[PDB]
């Protein structure tokens, strides 16, 4: 049993019913624990621990953000719904969750073989750096200028002097 | 109704005395001296004398919506 | 590498923390037992916030002022700044010469950030109330 | 509660003894009578002994509970409150509760069994036990506190038990002993109310089709209070019930509305404020949980009830016979549920129901 | 320093006509915020029993006719509402003030031991 | 034993004074909590005023059960020297339950020790699983 | 959004149904209807009435006006002019 | 102020004024018509808005939204008591503070109209509940005042003896207090055991460690027990070392000085204005000691120096109040060695109880102690205005005598009452942590404050 199927069946349905802003920055934290979860299990270890160091710092940022916001709107409104019009539409939507339609590249299973060749055997995180400060290091410095033009912009949006 | 002033220059000390009644008011110091707030708001919580000019005179030792004025 | 070990120990971990919901559940003697002031969804003298002994306005849903925003919001554009010299640390060797002077460059850049935010002072404290000293003066005549 | 209980400041007992009153009747006053309050620390008790402490007079409160007493002793002035460590099973610890009192009220009775006590050693065999301590102690007046629906012929239960112990009562005190049969009783943290506002009640299909005649505790101890200070009511039975007739459907779905549950179309549907089950589940879960759980759920008997209406005995005296106003339901509901309304503070503007709006939004739960 | 929020400074009225429309004003004031005392206070009554309470009292001092006891009746009802919008009173004070209420006979009294 | 702060008055004084090196409260386990949610036992230290009965009902009733109070020095007690006040409770016991009785104006730090042993003893006397057992 | 959606008619209606309400001598309303003469009102009634057009129509008159309205006209004339939309949260409108 | 039609209770209608020229426009068209043919439409076009939010006067109804407030109760740490600071707080920016007392309000003033001179004195050990024998003395020279006597030379050395026992007392009760609430938890912990022995003392010479109604008009109403100073004396020679430890912990420290320094400073002329007295008023650079400026018993007879800050902050109070420290030690010194023989209380039992050797032989006797303590003493007909250096500043009482042995009226003069009136003015602009250390720097007991 695939129990992430039913994680994002119970985020969906908090997607649909969420009324205030805080569920919101909930529904980001409970779309991210899967990334992370799923990424560390299947395909990469390295980009599901940067997820976290990266995404939780914006989180933070994010919830101080509605304290300073939040406005008394949603918590005394109404909403209408209807279970069964929620259940409903979640039930059409897994009926189809096949993103691809190549049959055969969702059905046939494939092998890798190992070779011996690669002696020097160091990380993934490594060899990006390799290349990162070296071949594409006008990549890395158009991003500090981008990163730093965002300094300047945050300062001349929310000072007031 | 005393007022005991006190003189840091000098190092004296002087005291002035007037009256009131139940209901004739009384002008407030507070322009003068800053210090008198409190006491003139104890003076009218405790005996209910009529401060004119007081910027906000009310209840300070009694419970909130006390009936009566104490030291009569 | 075989992780199969942690993996148990993220489980223990898990079912571990929902003990101490259930052993203070089944431990805690039932209302009845106790003063029997009934269950506590009727108690709103105990469910409700504390103030210190005297109730004010209920200001939950209000906005609060945040006097370091600023502060907060640049705090991303250097966690990034953080986050990219990942790389660096594991090809310190492999990039060598090269790597080490673009990995300069890319600080330099950055340290530009630094200069503006120490010469602007955007990482105060935003106060709304400012104390300042008038002067006596007299129009004499 | 008024400010004198007393039409006078001398009262003789029918055993005899001549009791004064002294002072106007605040925490230091006295009115010169000693009364027992069997059952003091449950819910009614804690009305009614309150009702007497706060006037002056000497209350004898036996307890089983050592924590649930000690709120009991704020009602009364020093030594007015007192208390006795007591077993329904030791005699001993029952004649002493009983052996100064003038006045013995007895408001001990279960609707569930136990390990340790059945339905019939609580509602008969207590009941029995305390009336005759209570006679051969001299006591001038017994109370005793049975059910709205008491009949010794009934399939349940705790109506066939609280029937039977009206009878036996009478047997052992003798004929002046009164009888009070409360209706169901709503205030704070009200029995009755009580499951009526919980979100979880499995079954409620069956459970809450009961119809009643809900009654007001503080007039139910109020009511008490007259008849242990007027020895005219001895000997009477009375039928406290209110005017309005009740189902627990219609209270169940009025409530729903006031806690505000229905601000949205799914939650009360997704929350299990609907629990439909078929009656022999209902069953084998209530007889399950009797064996199993350790704290009194909905059990067999409970649910044989729910089919059961309650029957006003005409024959019986009402609260016009005390001289007292019965209150409505629709005047008290919502300050009684007003604790359970979900966001309320002062977020925007409270919905306080008026006695009209109570009544308007029954039609509206009525209406399909 | 500053005064609290909803505070008047103390002025003694000379005239009857403008001590007639302070009085008006700070009525008005009262049936405003009647709204607003069954918030805060969480009461079990109506906003429409609020208001009709507040009548009450104004109707009570109606025909008080010496002008130095209508500043001191008017400086304490400015007192009392600048305590009941603060929220400065205790839920419970509120509560009372709205639990305030036939006289028996001759023979009933002396039964009981009168007053 | 985690009492929570609540010292109104120089029966304050005193208890400042168990919790100091000579007395040193928290080498019994004692420890003063703030939140009233973190406390079990309530120890009324002053005088308690008309205008305070309220707040300290309040502050009684947030209190997770099991609790316990304590009422230390005459004013508490009874009233004491303002039993006469206008503004003043004549006794802690109108507004809550009482559990112990600490006399002296103000009692001695060994006096409120020893009355915070009485209700040490009384705590250790319960039998709150075994009335279940037995008497329920 | 932030502006006035009043007329002249509406706003009398709306004044009218809630002069009814009260215990008025005549229930024929309309703009020339005074308080005092033909509705009948004292210094306490009076403001109970304007208190009570006030949460009609989230509008607060001021003490000058208050204390000087003489007729039903001018109360329309009032909230004509004076009425505001209240303000909605930073959400309200751009979503 | 008066409810207008741009400014009520529950709204305003804010406009600022126009920057901008006031240009006109007129014949607005579009190229299919005229404005005024198509306006009735023009309310679902966003782009036919003639109004713009940017213009100054832009109407929007806001409502007046209460400002952040908050109970810094009674059930809270940082009040030394019962203090209900009504805070409205910007974030953590304080923009006005309202302290509400009386919760600690016993009516003590009309109480002691009740009583007589004697029995009224132990309610001047409940004031300032931790500088007791200070509180009695000003009682007590009141009376002796109004009653046209002076204590005997060794009665009035007492006095002094533990008038600065009481100042240390109430010091270490203060400063370490205020640093507790900071958060430096230790040197609270040391300074409680100077308390403890110097409690001591006050239990050995009247039975009670706090409440010892010690100090009474006329003298003291016990003499000192024997071997008492050598205790004191042999405690002082160790209490320079506890103050120094406490002063490595705060005086030099980078984190105390960061929470005191230019925190709470008050001007020299807002210090006299509001009332300020003792160590408020000392730290404004004013030289104010009432012990020199009004002398009494035996304060002219000792040396001591008093610091005077020049930047009237926390910090500048805390080393003037750190100075005290050494400064009563000085004088706890030199009334040790210099305490003179005779006499504590006077020699007069018409106010004085006599002694109970010559109560059961002489009849005199036995009649002026039966009198003494079933009616009082008498006190002639007058008033008074006497005042004191206690330790948290100036304490005065207004004594009212009507020619009885009861006191007509007695208005208690708080120092802490006046500290606490000026909070609001000293506590603006502070943010939240800042009030805490604002109000342990003013020494504020409430029992002296509500009385
Ligand atoms: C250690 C476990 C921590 C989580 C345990 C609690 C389980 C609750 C749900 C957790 C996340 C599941 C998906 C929910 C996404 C956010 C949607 C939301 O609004 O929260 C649901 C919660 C329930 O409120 P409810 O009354 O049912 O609905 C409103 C009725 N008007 O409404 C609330 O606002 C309460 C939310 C409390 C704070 C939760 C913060 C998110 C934590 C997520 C960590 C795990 C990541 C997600 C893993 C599950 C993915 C489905
Ligand atoms: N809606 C209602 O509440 C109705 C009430 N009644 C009857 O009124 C009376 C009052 O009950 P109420 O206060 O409302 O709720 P409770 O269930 O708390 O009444 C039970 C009282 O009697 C005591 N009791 C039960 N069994 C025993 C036992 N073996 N030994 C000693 N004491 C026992 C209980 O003591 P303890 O507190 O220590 O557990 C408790 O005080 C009851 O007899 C009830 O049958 C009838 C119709 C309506
Ligand atoms: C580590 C400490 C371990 C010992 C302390 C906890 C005792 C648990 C058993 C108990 O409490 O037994 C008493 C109980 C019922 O009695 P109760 O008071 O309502 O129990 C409260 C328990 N709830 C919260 C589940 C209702 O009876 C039994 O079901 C016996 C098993
Ligand atoms: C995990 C163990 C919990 C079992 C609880 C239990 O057995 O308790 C349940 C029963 C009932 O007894 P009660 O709780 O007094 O009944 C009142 C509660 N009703 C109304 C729900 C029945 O207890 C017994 O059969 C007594 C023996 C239990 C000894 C401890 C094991
Ligand atoms: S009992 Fe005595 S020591 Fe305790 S608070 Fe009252 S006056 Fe102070």
């Amino acid at each position: 049993m695939n129990l992430e199927i039913l994680d994002l069946s119970i985020l969906g349905f908090y997607s649909l019913i969420s009324s205030n802003s805080f569920e919101s920055i909930a529904i980001l934290v409970a779309t991210i624990m899967p990334v992370i979860t799923e990424l560390w299990y299947n395909y990469s270890q390295l980009f599901a621990l940067l997820y976290t160091l990266i995404y939780v710092g914006a989180v933070v940022i994010l919830f101080v953000f509605i304290l300073s916001v939040i406005n008394e709107k949603e918590e005394y409104e109404y909403e209408y719904s209807g279970l069964f019009i929620l259940i409903l539409v979640l039930l059409l939507d897994d009926l189809d969750d096949n993103e691809s339609n190549d049959n055969d590249y969702n059905n046939v299973y494939i092998t890798d073989y190992a070779d011996w060749f690669n002696n020097y055997n160091e990380s993934d995180l490594s060899v990006i750096g390799n290349l990162l400060f070296t071949e594409y290091a006008l990549l890395l410095l158009i991003i500090s200028f981008i990163l730093l033009m965002s300094i300047i912009g945050l300062i001349l949006i929310v000072k007031k002097d | 109704v005393v007022y005991n002033l006190l003189s840091v220059r000098h190092n004296s000390r002087i005291r002035i005395k007037t009256y009131a009644s139940e209901v004739s008011p009384v002008p407030s110091v507070v322009p003068l001296f800053q210090g008198a707030n409190w006491f003139e708001r104890e003076t009218y919580d405790l005996f209910g004398i009529f401060f004119e000019g007081h910027p906000d005179l009310r209840r300070i030792m009694t419970d909130y919506g006390f009936q009566g004025h104490p030291l009569r | 590498m075989l992780q199969d070990l942690f993996n148990n120990y993220v489980i223990l971990v898990g079912i571990l923390g929902l003990i101490f919901l259930g052993v203070n559940y089944f431990i805690v003697e039932s209302p009845r037992m106790d003063e029997n002031n009934g269950n506590i969804s009727d108690y709103i003298e105990k469910s409700g916030p504390f103030e210190c002994g005297f109730s004010s306005f209920e200001q939950s849903h209000n906005p609060i002022p945040i006097a370091f925003i600023l502060v907060a919001l640049l705090f991303l554009p250097f966690d990034l700044e953080v986050s990219s010299m990942l790389p660096y640390i594991v090809s310190i060797y492999s990039v060598g010469i090269y790597g080490l002077i673009i990995f300069i460059l890319f600080l330099l850049i950055l340290i530009v950030g630094f200069i503006y935010e120490f010469n602007t002072k955007s990482l105060s404290i935003t106060t709304i109330l400012h104390k300042k000293n008038k002067a006596l003066v007299k129009n004499l005549y | 509660v008024s400010t004198f209980p007393l039409k006078s400041d001398i009262n003789i007992t029918k055993s005899g003894k001549t009791l004064l009153s002294v002072g106007q009747g605040g925490r230091s006053s006295r009115t010169g009578f000693t009364a027992t309050v069997f059952g003091g620390t449950g819910f009614l008790g804690r009305v009614v002994v309150s009702k007497l402490a706060k006037h002056g007079t000497n209350v004898v409160v036996p307890f089983r509970n050592d924590r649930a007493r000690r709120q009991l002793k704020v009602n009364g002035d020093l030594g007015v409150v007192n208390f006795v460590e007591f077993d329904i099973r030791n005699l001993k610890s029952i004649e002493d509760s009983v052996k100064y009192s003038d006045i013995v009220i007895n408001l001990i009775g279960t609707e569930h069994f136990s390990k340790n006590f059945s339905i019939e050693d609580v509602n008969i065999g207590a009941a029995e036990r305390i009336a005759k301590a209570a006679k051969e102690a001299g006591v001038s007046r017994l109370i005793h506190v049975s059910s709205y629906n008491a009949n010794p012929s009934s399939s349940s239960d705790f109506y066939a038990t609280k029937g039977i112990g009206e009878q036996v009562v009478r047997d052992n005190f003798g004929p002046d002993a009164t009888i009070v049969r409360p209706a169901p009783m709503y205030f704070r943290n009200s029995p009755f109310l009580n499951e009526l506002l919980q979100i979880k009640a499995l079954g409620g299909n069956v459970i809450f089709k009961k119809e009643v005649y809900p009654v007001h505790a503080l007039q139910v101890g109020e009511a008490i209070e007259r008849i242990a200070f007027d020895d005219a009511t001895a000997g009477q039975t009375y039928e406290l019930f209110g005017k309005e007739r009740y189902s627990k459907k219609e209270l169940r779905e009025m409530i729903k509305h006031i806690i505000h549950i229905g601000q949205r179309g799914y939650y009360p549907y997704s929350a299990g404020f609907y629990l439909p089950a078929p009656e022999p589940f209902l069953y084998a879960f209530a007889l399950i949980r009797q064996y199993i759980s350790s704290q009194p759920r909905f059990n067999v008997d409970q649910l044989k009830r729910s089919h059961i209406n309650q029957e006003i005995d005409q024959s019986a005296k009402t609260f016009t016979d005390l001289g007292m106003v019965p209150d409505e339901l629709s005047e008290y509901l919502y300050r009684y549920v007003k604790p359970h309304i979900s966001y309320t503070s002062q977020t925007q503007n409270r919905t306080v129901y008026s006695k009209e709006d109570i009544e308007k939004l029954r039609d509206y739960v009525n209406t399909p | 320093t500053n005064p609290t929020a909803f505070a008047q400074t103390t002025r003694y009225v000379k005239d009857s006509t403008e001590m007639r429309t302070l009085v008006l004003n700070l009525y008005r004031r009262y049936l405003r915020h009647s709204r607003g005392f069954v918030n805060n206070y969480n009461l079990d009554i109506p906003a429409s029993q609020v208001r009709t309470k507040i009548r009450q009292e104004f109707e009570r001092q109606r025909f008080v006719k010496d002008l130095p006891l209508k500043n001191v009746l008017y400086m304490k009802a400015q007192m009392e509402f600048q305590e009941l919008v603060n929220f400065w009173k205790q839920q419970c004070h509120v509560m009372q003030y709205f639990e305030s209420i036939k006289g028996d006979s001759f023979v009933q009294k002396f039964l009981k031991g009168a007053q | 034993f985690w009492p929570m702060t609540f010292g109104l008055a120089c029966c304050a004084v005193e208890m400042m004074h168990v919790s100091a090196p000579r007395y040193d409260q928290d080498r019994l386990g004692i420890i003063f909590r703030a939140s009233p949610r973190q406390s079990d036992i309530m120890i009324v230290a002053g005088t308690v005023t008309n205008k305070m009965a309220p707040a300290l009902r309040q502050v009684y009733d947030q209190m997770p059960y099991p609790r316990w109070v304590i009422s230390m020095g005459s004013c508490a007690n009874g009233g004491g020297y303002y039993h006469y006040s206008y503004s003043v409770v004549r006794g802690v016991d109108r507004i809550v339950p009482v559990d112990i009785y600490v006399p002296g104006c103000p009692p001695t730090s060994e006096a409120l020790m020893y009355g915070v042993f009485q209700l040490q003893k009384k705590m250790m006397d319960g039998q709150t699983h075994r009335m279940w057992y037995r008497s329920y | 959004q932030s502006a006035s959606t009043l007329t002249k008619e509406d706003v009398l209606t709306r004044s009218v149904s809630v002069l009814r309400g009260f215990e008025v001598k005549t229930k024929d309303i309309d703009l020339q209807t005074t308080f005092v003469q033909d509705l009948g009102m004292d210094s306490l009634d009076l403001n109970d009435a304007l208190v009570a057009l006030e949460e009609e129509f989230d509008v607060v008159f001021d003490d000058k006006t208050a204390n000087e309205i003489k007729t039903v006209g001018e109360v329309v004339d009032f909230v004509l002019a004076n009425y505001l939309p209240t303000e909605q949260s930073i959400n309200h409108t751009i979503r | 102020a008066a409810q207008t039609k741009d400014n009520n209770d529950f709204y305003d209608v804010k406009t600022k004024k126009n920057d901008f020229f006031p240009v006109q426009v007129d014949g607005i068209e579009s190229s299919l018509g005229k404005y005024e043919e198509f306006a009735k439409d023009a309310h679902e076009w966003e782009s036919w808005n003639l109004q713009n939010e940017d213009h100054p006067e832009y109407p929007v109804k806001r409502t007046k939204i209460r400002h952040f407030t908050l109970n810094f109760g009674p059930q809270h740490p940082a009040a030394h008591g019962v203090l209900r600071l009504i805070l409205e707080l910007h974030g953590e920016e304080i923009l006005r503070s309202d302290p509400h007392v009386g919760l600690l309000h016993r009516g003590t003033e009309k109480l002691i109209e009740s009583k007589t001179y004697m029995q009224a004195l132990p309610y001047f050990d409940r004031l300032d509940y931790v500088s007791m024998m200070t509180n009695e003395q000003v009682f007590s020279l009141a009376v002796e005042k109004l009653l046209n006597l002076e204590v005997p030379e060794r009665g009035q050395y007492i006095r002094t003896l533990f008038g600065e026992i009481t100042r240390v007392l109430n010091h270490l009760m203060s400063v370490l207090s205020h640093a507790m609430d900071v958060g430096a938890l230790t040197p609270f912990l040391w300074g409680f055991e100077e308390r403890e022995k110097l409690m001591e003392f006050y239990e050995r010479v009247s039975g009670a460690r706090l409440h010892s109604a010690y100090v009474r008009p006329g003298g003291v109403s016990q003499d000192l027990p024997a071997g008492l100073l050598d205790d004191i004396y042999m405690w002082a020679t160790q209490f320079g070392d506890r103050l120094d430890e406490t002063e490595e912990l705060l005086t030099d420290s980078r984190i105390w000085k960061q929470r005191t320094i230019g925190i709470g400073e008050v001007t020299a002329e807002d210090a006299l204005n509001y009332g300020l007295s003792g160590v408020m008023l000392r730290g404004s650079g004013v030289p104010f000691d009432i012990r020199k400026s009004q002398p009494y018993d035996a304060y002219d007879k000792v040396d001591f120096d008093i610091a005077v800050g020049t930047k009237g902050d926390c910090y500048d109070r805390y080393l003037i109040r750190m100075t005290e420290f050494r400064q009563s030690l000085r004088i706890i010194e030199q009334c040790c060695n210099q305490m003179p023989p005779g006499p504590v209380k006077v020699e007069d039992f018409k106010v004085a109880p006599p002694p109970r050797a010559l109560m059961k032989e002489d009849m005199e006797a036995l009649i002026h102690h039966f009198l003494l303590y079933t009616k009082g003493y008498a006190v002639p007909a007058g008033e008074t205005y006497t005042a004191i250096e206690a330790p948290k500043g100036e304490m005065a009482v207004y004594v009212v005598s009507d020619g009885s042995e009861r006191p007509y009226r007695c208005k208690i003069r708080a120092p802490g009452f006046a500290h606490l009136g000026a909070f609001d003015h000293i506590a603006r602009g502070h943010f939240l942590p800042d009030a805490v250390a604002i109000i342990g720097t003013m020494d504020l007991v409430f029992g002296e404050v509500d009385r």
